[PDB]
């Protein structure tokens, strides 16, 4: 906790939310979130948890730059192709907050190694793009208690949903279901507002349409 | 009636949102079936392993029990971001 | 029209979506889009209409940038405070993608001037914060029958809505409704989809609901 | 009865999301008053000029003709960003 005075500032369109207030900005800045693939979602998302103020966050990927992603992960460019993501990301993320800690891991971790780090930080972020890691996670995060903020996007479809326990891809909608996750991330940390667990909101683009579907155990 | 509902893809590649059909299937399995025997279009659209059914505002197995009054809407899963 | 075999590998993702294919992109790169407001909405929008490809961007902006605002306009830095946001934002989204053209226009048109302006454009994205110059576009939009993507947020609570014819803010908020209209504007501009014209579509962040409602004349 | 659906910081405000009230009100801009009434937090919450009326899916005017069945939500209008 203990913000200065130009953290104070900065943050102050936050601290003003009635319900939020200096206490809210304190956990931010406690807090220690992991986000896993800095790719379509984990770009958004992540570009909203830095200038938000999450102290510190942790980069998980083990793939590098490419053109085709310069349609949509803005954190990237043409002068880092070919550069790992975490990297490139880490890069365009301190420039937003200098004030935060960011620590990148270019690796491809097994279930031993997840297990250990989730178990250091107090949320998660799943990013990926498919199940063999979003179970390895899902998985990890509930033997260790930790929250989990999962999303998915492809064509022109989103889903996002929390844990408290090719085809194309239109650009826009990777920041539809990435900002949605970065939200949920900032509401579980503070205590604010009512997390989106127990259900799947689903984000239908073509004809701008938003369902909820009730989970079951 | 039976009110299905189509979601994302699956409605795009079957051409509609929504239709009304005769009660007749035990399991959401059976409906799946019929379904996707329309045609080479509709056995995509509704393919097994790349479909999700959700009963009534809350997601069940392709088992659920379908009785008449029923409101089974059908999207696909999103895996990627 | 005519993509470069870069722009055709760096759309990709975009061009192998059903329904849009060259062609799509083709018309993006041939639009002209006037954005109206270069701060929390004005900056999650245009970074994901620069990167997606709409070939002409016009940014229109009186104000200068300022620390509270990078809680949440990402466009924008520290090395950036005073300079006007236009400029800061140009520079960001030409880093973004230097394949379109952007033009930025420093000032505060009068009726007179905003007219001429909107009827050289193909669509226009409110995202201002006040009445009066909503109603200024509203009503030059109209006149020249130009699709208006309106959107606002505030605290925790957005909205959107489509036109064919203080108080705190979450940083993760502006980013949902921005990349909506962001979303919206890229169907109007080449027909794919169905737009969200004829109602409002609100987005109640505190607990992560979606409402529709019907408009009326 | 009369469904009145409470959404952002107006339901904040009142504390509850949803209620139930006896039929009473020819206008919309009746019932806006009876409610406000209630106290200063719920005068506040539904000030004049600082709300939107829905009726039924569809937005209206503060004078919308209520019957009983109506579903009214009040939420708070939004401008910046
Ligand atoms: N086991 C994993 N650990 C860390 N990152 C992962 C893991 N599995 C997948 N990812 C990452 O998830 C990210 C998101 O991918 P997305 O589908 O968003 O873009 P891409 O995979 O980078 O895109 P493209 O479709 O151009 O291939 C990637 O950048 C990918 O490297
Ligand atoms: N007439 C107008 N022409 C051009 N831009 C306008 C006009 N009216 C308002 N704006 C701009 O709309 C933007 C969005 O403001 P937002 O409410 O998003 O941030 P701000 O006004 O910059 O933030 P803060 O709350 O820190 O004051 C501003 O950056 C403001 O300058």
């Amino acid at each position: 906790a203990e913000l200065s005075d130009q953290e104070m500032l900065r943050y102050n369109r936050q601290i003003i939310l009635r319900g939020f207030d200096f206490d809210g900005q304190e956990a931010l800045k406690d807090s220690r979130v992991l986000i896993v693939g800095l790719g379509g979602l984990g770009c958004a998302a992540s570009q909203y948890l830095a200038s938000a103020g999450v102290g510190n966050l942790t980069l998980l990927d083990f793939d590098t730059v490419s053109l085709s992603n310069l349609q949509r992960q803005t954190l990237h460019s043409d002068a880092t192709v070919g550069q790992p993501k975490v990297e490139s990301a880490r890069d365009a993320l301190t420039r937003i907050n200098p004030h935060i800690a960011i620590t990148p891991v270019n690796a491809l971790l097994d279930d031993a190694e997840l297990a250990a780090l989730i178990a250091e930080h107090d949320l998660v972020l799943d990013c990926t793009d498919n199940v063999a890691v979003r179970n390895q996670l899902n998985a990890g995060c509930f033997a260790a208690k930790v929250p989990l903020v999962s999303g998915a996007a492809i064509r022109m479809e989103g889903q996002i949903t929390v844990f408290t326990y090719e085809a194309g891809v239109m650009a826009p909608l990777i920041g539809v279901i990435g900002s949605l996750q970065a939200m949920e991330a900032i509401k579980m940390l503070a205590g604010y507002g009512k997390p989106a667990s127990g259900k799947i909101v689903m984000y239908d683009a073509m004809t701008c349409q938003f369902r909820e579907m009730k989970l079951m155990r | 009636m039976i009110k299905v509902l189509f979601f994302a893809q699956v409605r795009e590649l079957v051409g509609t949102d929504a239709t009304e059909v005769a009660a007749d299937f035990p399991t959401v399995e059976a409906l799946r079936q019929h379904m996707a025997a329309q045609s080479d279009r509709w056995a995509l659209a509704l393919e097994d392993g790349k479909l999700l059914a959700a009963v009534n505002q809350t997601l069940v197995s392709f088992d659920h029990p379908l009785t008449d009054g029923d409101e089974v809407a059908f999207f696909p899963p999103v895996t990627g971001g």
